[PDB]
């Protein structure tokens, strides 16, 4: 049994939280990650100080 | 030359400061021709005094 505290399986508060459990096989869920990652640094000026932002 | 290039700077505060540019000068040379006026040697009156034109 994997335990997580996941907000996708509990959908609920008081006494109408609905825990949800799931019974998975071999490659049941498939999570590809597209290495399409951009991340930029972007600076402003005509302040007193320089501000960045990521 | 930029006059204002140091500023008191505030790191606590966020505030709008105005730009500046940046200037050129020219220097410059003048140029002055001379010259001398035509100067008159003529062979002959060398040669009458026997001396080398």
């Amino acid at each position: 049994i994997i335990i997580t505290d996941s907000p996708a399986l509990v959908s609920g508060a008081a006494e109408t939280l609905r825990h949800s459990t799931l019974g998975l096989t071999t490659g049941a869920i498939l999570i590809e990650q597209n290495q399409d990652f951009d991340s930029t640094v972007v600076d402003g000026t005509g302040k007193q100080n320089i501000t960045r932002q990521y | 030359k930029i006059q204002g290039l140091v500023r008191p700077r505030d790191p606590y505060s966020n505030a709008d400061v105005a730009a500046k540019d940046l200037r050129q000068l020219v220097d410059n040379t003048i140029k002055v021709a001379s010259g001398t006026p035509p100067i008159n040697i003529p062979p002959s009156m060398l040669r009458w005094i026997q001396k080398n034109p």
